[PDB]
Parts: C-alpha cells; structure tokens; sequence
C-alpha cells in the first residue's frame, strides 16, 4: 500500500529465470521514411531541432541474438510503420513483412517476443490535427491500434507492453522540452498528458484481458521508470520524508492509478489539488489492478540530464536492491520484471567498454541480493540495449547497446563489445578463486607483526606499552623501523647520537627476554616524515648521490651496534612507493645503490661476526586485467609488475640491470615524444655491483589492483606505465577502498617463484584497515582469508615462503586504523584470531 | 630477456597448408605483443585477441599458456613462398619493421 | 557524489600506500 515504502530507509538466480535483451524502434531500425512509412514526432524533432539500419538488417541482428543466447527479445512496433495516421484502415504492404517476419524467426528460435506498443515513436498527424495526448481522443486511437496488434501479433506474442516509460513522455515532451514534442514550460499539458497515458493503458488493459486474454493466454503490463535518491542524514527524518515525496512524484505518479488503488497518491493529489486532474470513482474500479506483472525500467532515462528528476536537495542513488524494496512493499509484493536496465558509454568507447563489465555486474549483483536475500519477486532482465543508436535528444554522442555499430559504415556490422561477451557467460552460468585447503604450515614459519617508524632499559616509558603488546600475541619476530634522522643529525658519522643507538639496543636485548627475534629495518620513508637527515635534504636529498654513500656510512654504525643480537636485517622499506614522492629513476637510482653499498658492507665485514641475514623489503601489490576480453589490458597487467616489482628485483635479484621491458618500454614513449625520459643504462660495473645483494625475497602485499590501459599524458612516472586503475565495488573494499581480494598473494607467490627462482620467501607487511576499534570483523576475514592462500601457494605450488608479517601492532590517533591495538593500545578482537592461527599453524 | 625459437618447415605443392609456431623463452613475454614477418608484414596478435592481418588465408593465435604463436597458413598460394620470422614489440600499440625489438631466427616457405 | 552525467558514475577508474 502508498506511504509503507517510506521504511526502506530506516549466488545463483532462480531457475527458469528470464534473460533477455531489448530495444526500441526509433533508435534501431532506421529508414525513417522507406517503404510508404509516416513521419513520426521525433522524426520532425529531429529534422527541426542514417542509423543502425535494423528495418533491413534484421538477419544480423538475430545472429547476434544466438551470440548471447537470450530467452527473450523486447522489441517496438513503430506506429507510423504500420499506419501512417494512426488510424486503424490497412497496415503498410512492407512494414507489416517486417514485424511478421521478425515474430516468425523469434519463435523458431525459442525467442518467446516480448512488445511495446508505444515507444515515443506517435505519427505526426495525430499531434498535428488531434494535439497528441493532450485532446482525449487519442485514447480510442491507442486502443484502436492496440486492438490491430493483438489480431495478427497476439498469437505469436504472449508479452505485451502499453507504453515504454511515460513519465518521460510528459514531463520531458510538454514540461522541459526535452522530447518530443518539445514543448517547454507547459503545467497544464504535463499533467493531462500523464491523464491520458494512463487512461489509455487501462482501455487497452481491458481489450487485452477480456478480448484476446481468453484465447492467446498471454500478459499485459507497462514499463514504468523511476530513479533512485538517499537522504542528505540517516539520522534526519525530514531528510527521509523528502526522498518518500521524490520516489512517489515520479514513480507513484503513474503506478498507484494502476498497481495501487486506481487514483494518484494522496501526496499529489494535496500538492496539485487544481492541476492534476480528477479521476471519477466510477474510473478508479476501471484501472486498479490493470498489470498482470511488473514492467520496470532503471537506466540513464531518469538520471540523466539533471533536470529529468526533482531531487528535493537529496543526495541520487543507483542502488537497484532498494528501488526493487520500495516497489515491493508500496504495491503488496508484485511479480516484477526489469524491462531496461543499463548506463551508457561514450562515442569514443568503440568496443572497449570496460565500466560496461563492473556497471552490469553491480545491478546483476544487487539483483540477486534482491531475490535471494530480499524475497523480490523478479522473474526476468532486460539487457539495454542489445546494439548501439539513436539515444534521443543525446543523438550519436552516447552508446547504450551491448554491440557496437559503426554509423560511418555501410555494412553496419554487429561487433559485440566487452559486455556482450561478459553478458553471454552470464546467461550460460545463470549467475576466479579456490576452497580451502585444510592443512599445517612448517613449524620453522616464521610469524610476525610489524611496527614503523619508533622515535625514541624498561626506564623507557615508549617500551614499557610496547612490550605489553608483544605478549598477548604468539609472533616469533618483530618488525620495525629506525629513525634514521635521530642517529645522525648531521647526515655524518662525526655526531653519533650514543642515547639513540642505546635505545634501539634496549628494544631488541627486551625483545631477546621476550624470545620476539627482531627484524630491524635501517630506513622507513613515508609522506609524513622523509627520514633523510636535514643536511642531507638541503643538499638535494636522494637526487644526489652521497646520500647513497651517507647510507652505508649509517648502515655499518648500526650494523656493529646491533648485529649482536639482530640477525635479520631490512635495508630499505617499500623504496618502490618513492615515485610517489626521469627524476625518480635517478633517485631509485641512487636508492638500489646504497642497498648493494649496506649489503656489500655485511656480506663482506659482518656477515661471519655476527652471522645473519639482510635484505629489503618491495610493494608488492599483485595485478589483473581491469576487462579480460580486452588484450591491452592483459599486456599492461604485466606492465604493472615490471614497473613495480622487477623495478628494483632484476638488479638486486638476477640480471643486475633494470628490466628490459621496463627499459625498452619507456623509450617506445619517448620515441613518438609522450616522454620527455628516459631509464638510465647500467654499465658493466654498477651491474656487477647491484647483481644477488640480497639474502631472501621480502613482499609488502596488501591488495591486488586492476590495470588497464590508457595512452597517458605526461613525462611523469605514471605516465611512463600507460596505466589506470579500476576500482570494484562489487568486490568486499576497506574504508580506505582497499579491495579485499585473497587470491592475488598466490598468484604473486607463484610470480615470484617463477621470475626470480627458488628463493627463500618473506611476507614482510600484510594488513587492511577497518573502522572497528573492538571487533574488527574485516580483518579478521581479511586475515583468515589471506593466510588461506598462503598456505595453498606452499602446500600445493611449492613456494618457499617462510614468513608472515601482519602490518601494524598499532596506530595513531588521526591516522587509518591499520593497526592490531587502539590508539590507547587497548587488544582488538584480531589478536585472538592471530593466535588462533599461529597456534595452529594453519588450518588442520 | 627474451628469445624467440621460430620452429616449424615449409616446402608444399601450390594451395597447401602449413602449422608454424614460434617459441617464447625469455622474461616477461606477456607484456609483449608478437607477430610474423616475411620484409613484409604478415600478421600480429596483441595478446590473444587483437589480431591484425595484411587476410582470409592466415591465422595468428597466441595460446600464451604454452608460450607459442601460431600462424596457420591456409590455401597457399606460390607467392607466399619466403622466410617466415617472428618478432615481440613493446606492449602498447604499427607494424613498419621498428616497433620489434626481438626477432627470431626464421622458417623456410616454399610453394 | 554520483555524478550520472558521465558514463563513470562512481568514480571507478582512478592513490597511495598503506605505509
């Protein structure tokens, strides 16, 4: 009932579920005066104010049908093909071959036709001698003309819809100017032109039913539109109040008449008490319940442009779970059917129509949470558009459908786009990863948290809540970082700061009390502290190149201070997230010198002293195509990698030089001008000295991206990769849009393995962020459902990973919420699930 | 870090067919895009779907599962009757003999 | 901020690291 739907605001479909695709007739079939046909409203609209050529190539497109492999088909009949006044005498000789051939191939093909009798398309002589909607004599016309399709079509189509959408047929033809007619500014002609449309669906309602009901057993229904709006404050009951009004301006307009009690809601009815016109009691029992079913649209119709909706100063939703909650309960639970459904791409998006892909997989997905989960009675879905044409007022500019049609081409041919091809699996599954994997990691793994950056032996009070962290957890190592700048001030070894070094000292010698083997890590940059010493910052910091030399200065000072009870030891950590802060690649530069500079000083010097291990530690965020049914983005999820990972793997690692494909890449840029860089080349030297100066593999992964490709403008980094990044909110993100995807370790795992060789493997940083401060539930999924993978790559590809680092023991008061403990160090629910795995090992 | 072992023998009575296949070795193949060469311009894959050709005759494939390109070569005509050499460019984008850095040995054709 | 006069209307395409 009216005013219930207000409480809205406080993984397989059925079978037998309806899959289909739809179109119109103005936007598609084209030849809008071949073959004796009458001139429609918009045909002078547009003359005043070819195609997709679908009345002829009608074989072509009913190949591309069999390509998606639809139940269903909902097609137009453009009035003015069959008769070009409107009034019922004889149908066109060719026009009536082309619908008659079309239903004819639809049903041999198991296509059950679902039709719309009006789709916008009216002749011309009923507005020009009649006026349109406007005179109330075009409601026997409609019905006249209704009566002509339910003869020779209604025993072949046993789908029928009245009119496509006709909020827009008013407000947007007599109250913006939008469509046609376009008149603008016209109170009167908007409201009576909503009378007659409803007046004219219930007569033809009422033909239908006791009729042609009887002996063609079909249904008959209309495709109403609507948007979606969310209040300004949950809180706010005005707020909320306002966006009731909004969904009932719009969508109760035309719905209460027809699925509610047979007149307008009681909203409008009080707000237009002199405009909106009567409905006699006598008609109100003549149109309630004149629905079989449920016709919805939910496409860029209502949303765009902005005038098309009174928005009340809400905030616009394209949440389809709710709009179907709101249809359900204001209307007692109908049986609905979405009859058009998509967003639309630009002229420039030719095939590759990458958002089409994650557009269509949020509203089959909040579909499904409709069925599954809310108990909505939808039995189909209409794909919109099934080709590309004329979008309205918005002309060529725009394609809506799901294959691209080269306007410019004589042939016309039907290439499906990214969307069909993810649309037709769709269809074949009717609605990536892997199970667990039940088994025990090596009792020699090494469990880790991790710290950052400690400015400054229980005398110190910093250590004292550290150490009270360290033991409700089971790690056996501790990661964290130094301050480079409070060692040495002067950026030289003349000013050694004796209380800092012995500070550091007192973390591990507490840290050896407590059995945590440290992991200490000699540089730490970030945005909000760059750690280089001041001296060195002012002489042009890591640009030149005793910086380098001024790291392994301060490398061997903490290398004999520390390597006594420190037996592992990380150079820098994520270097590779320095291009964030030509002049990055000297940097970097400089950056994987003083890492072979502190490496060759242990290898050589301290190495059997002190016996231990020294690496550094890498971002390493796995990549994926962003459109797997496009190749530029596969080449580019590589691209990502090589840009990022062999970035500073191939030197340190194997080779000794920069990645070749990262090195022969940028020059493709710069060969036609997009870059004004280029990669420094190694000689024999460098390369013999940067080559094997590490002892293991360590990885910061946190998520996993998806890359695709762009020509990018620019002599920047980023602009160097080709690269932009797509975001799913399909996929389960982070408050901080961290999409929570576990299987991307594996398959980084298994990168590493296979590029690099067999390796001893290090997870150095792994964590996610989460607005919870006591109970933490997503990272305690993103934990279990990480370390799930981790112990899939080693006991099923044989990877040597050997460690596991969660990244932060704590946070800060204004920073993201990464860490285990409270700002007032106070245990999250995550710890206990931490030792629960540690405990185990795995998952038994 | 990259080689390219163009496999495969041609020597065929006019209107045969023939399977060539080149080998990819080396490191990071799939941010490169391969293709053929008679010199001449044959055919190219970007991938495994953006194919190009110079056509109705040839087919480029990349089964990159195997790290191998294809290239079937139907209805062979006389005039087909050359050396067959694959190469890898740098993954965006034109054929013109420059946009390969790595070429392969080559296979002989004769019709 | 939907902004549905663009084919993007949630800001999918396109910043930092966790760090």
């Amino acid at each position: 009932f009216s005013g219930d739907g207000r409480a809205i605001w406080s993984d397989t479909f059925p079978k037998n579920f309806f899959w289909g695709i739809g179109t119109g007739a103005l936007q598609v079939e084209g030849s809008w005066k071949k073959d004796g046909k009458g001139p429609s409203i918009w045909d002078h609209f547009i003359h005043t104010h070819g195609s997709s050529d679908s009345y002829i190539f009608l074989e072509k497109d009913l190949s591309a049908l069999d390509f998606i492999g639809v139940s269903f088909y909902q097609f137009s009949i453009s009035w003015p093909r069959l008769f070009p006044d409107g009034i019922v005498t004889v149908a066109n000789a060719k026009g009536l071959q082309y619908y008659s051939t079309l239903l004819d191939a639809l049903v041999l093909r198991n296509i059950e036709p679902i039709v719309t009798l009006y789709h916008w398309d009216l002749p011309l002589a009923l507005q020009e001698k009649y006026g349109g909607w406007k005179n109330d004599t075009i409601i026997d016309i409609f019905n006249d003309y209704a009566t002509y399709c339910f003869q020779m079509f209604g025993d072949r189509v046993k789908y029928w819809i009245t009119i496509h959408n006709p909020y827009l047929v008013a407000w947007h033809g007599y109250g913006t100017g939008m469509h046609a007619p376009g008149e603008k500014g016209n109170l009167a002609a908007v409201y009576t032109v909503g009378h007659n449309l409803i007046k004219a669906h219930s007569k033809v309602w009422h033909n239908y039913n006791t009729h042609f009901r009887p002996h063609q057993k079909g249904w008959l229904s209309i495709t109403l539109g609507s948007h979606w709006i969310e209040p300004q404050r949950s809180e706010n009951t005005m707020d909320i109040f306002k966006c009731q009004q909004s969904m009932v301006s719009v969508l109760g307009w035309f719905a209460n008449p027809i699925h509610g009690d047979g007149d307008y809601p009681e909203g409008m009815r009080k707000k237009l008490f002199s405009v909106l016109p009567i409905f006699s009691e006598a008609e109100k029992h003549e149109m309630r319940g004149t629905a079989d079913f449920f016709a919805f649209s939910f496409g860029p119709n209502n949303f765009k442009p902005l005038n098309t909706m009174a928005k009340m100063g809400q905030n616009v939703s394209l949440n389809l779970r709710e709009a179907l909650n709101w249809i359900k309960l204001e209307y007692n639970n109908p049986r609905i059917l979405i009859a058009e459904n998509g967003w639309f791409t630009d002229s420039r998006v030719k095939t590759e129509d990458t958002t089409a892909i994650y557009m269509m997989k949020n509203f089959l997905s909040q579909v499904l949470q409709a069925i599954r989960l809310d108990e909505i009675r939808v039995f189909g879905y209409t794909a919109w558009s099934l080709l590309d044409g004329f979008e309205w007022q918005d002309a060529y500019t725009i394609r809506r459908g799901l294959f691209y049609v080269d306007f410019n081409s004589k042939q016309k041919e039907r290439k499906p786009k990214s969307s069909a091809h993810y649309y037709k699996q769709i269809i074949r599954e009717n609605g990536e990863s892997t199970p667990d994997v039940q088994g025990q990691f090596p009792c020699d793994f090494s469990w880790g948290v991790t710290e950052s950056v400690l400015k400054p032996c229980t005398d110190f009070v910093n250590i004292k809540k550290q150490l009270e962290m360290l033991a409700r957890m089971k790690v056996t190592h501790y990661r964290f970082a130094l301050d480079w700048a409070s060692v040495l001030p002067t950026g030289q070894l003349s000013a050694v700061n004796r209380q800092a070094l012995r500070y550091y000292r007192c973390v591990v010698s507490e840290g050896l009390k407590l059995g945590i083997s440290a992991m200490v890590t000699l540089y730490y940059p970030t945005h909000a502290h760059l750690g280089l010493p001041e001296p060195l910052l002012h002489a042009d910091g890591w640009l030149n190149p005793s910086t380098a030399e001024a790291f392994q200065a301060y490398a061997g000072l903490c290398f004999q201070e520390l390597g006594d009870l420190v037996k592992l030891w990380i150079t820098i950590n994520e270097p590779n997230r320095l291009s964030d802060i030509n002049d990055t690649y000297g940097a970097a530069h400089n950056l994987l010198v003083a890492h072979a500079l502190a490496w060759r000083l242990y290898d050589r010097q301290f190495r059997p002293s002190q016996r231990g291990a020294v690496s550094l530690s890498l971002h390493a965020d796995w990549a994926e195509p962003a459109n797997p049914y496009a190749d530029s983005h596969w080449r580019a999820a590589e691209r990502f990698l090589q840009f990022e990972i062999a970035w500073f793997a191939e030197p340190l690692f194997k080779t000794g030089d920069y990645p070749a494909a990262m090195r022969e890449y940028i020059a493709s840029k710069h060969r036609r001008g997009l870059s004004s860089s280029a990669l420094p080349r190694l000689t024999e030297a460098e390369r013999r000295l940067l080559k094997g100066t590490v002892d293991f593999c360590a990885l910061n992964h946190f998520t996993t991206r998806f890359v695709m490709h762009e020509q990018l403008a620019g002599s920047r980094y980023d602009s160097d990769r080709d690269i932009q990044f797509l975001q799913d909110i399909t996929r389960l993100s982070s408050p901080t849009r961290l999409a929570v995807i576990p299987w991307g370790v594996r398959k980084l795992l298994r990168w590493v393995r296979r590029n690099y060789g067999d390796m001893d493997i290090y997870i150095t940083a792994s964590g996610i962020d989460d607005q919870a401060l006591e109970d933490d539930r997503l990272r305690k999924y993103y934990l279990g459902k990480y370390l799930q993978e981790v112990l899939k790559a080693y006991l099923i590809d044989k990877v040597r990973i050997k460690g596991y680092y969660a990244f932060k023991l704590a946070e800060e008061k204004s920073k993201p919420r990464f860490g285990f403990f409270t700002s007032d160090f106070k245990a999250k629910s995550s710890i206990q699930f931490y030792n629960k795995v540690i405990s185990s090992r795995g998952f038994p | 870090q990259v080689q390219l072992v163009e496999s495969g023998g041609g020597l065929v009575q006019a209107g045969g067919s023939l399977r060539l296949s080149c080998a990819a070795s080396g490191r990071a193949i799939r941010s490169y895009f391969m293709a053929w060469f008679r010199r001449e311009f044959v055919a190219a894959v970007e991938y495994i779907f953006n194919t190009y050709y110079a056509k109705g005759r040839f087919t480029i494939s990349r089964d990159n599962a195997k790290n191998t390109v294809f290239l079937q070569m139907n209805s062979l005509k006389p005039e087909d009757t050359a050396v067959y050499y694959c190469a890898a460019g740098v993954g965006a984008s034109s054929v013109s003999e420059s946009w390969y850095n790595y070429w392969g040995q080559g296979t002989q054709v004769t019709v | 901020p939907l902004e549905t006069d663009s084919m993007d209307p949630f800001g999918l395409v396109t910043v930092r690291s966790p760090s």
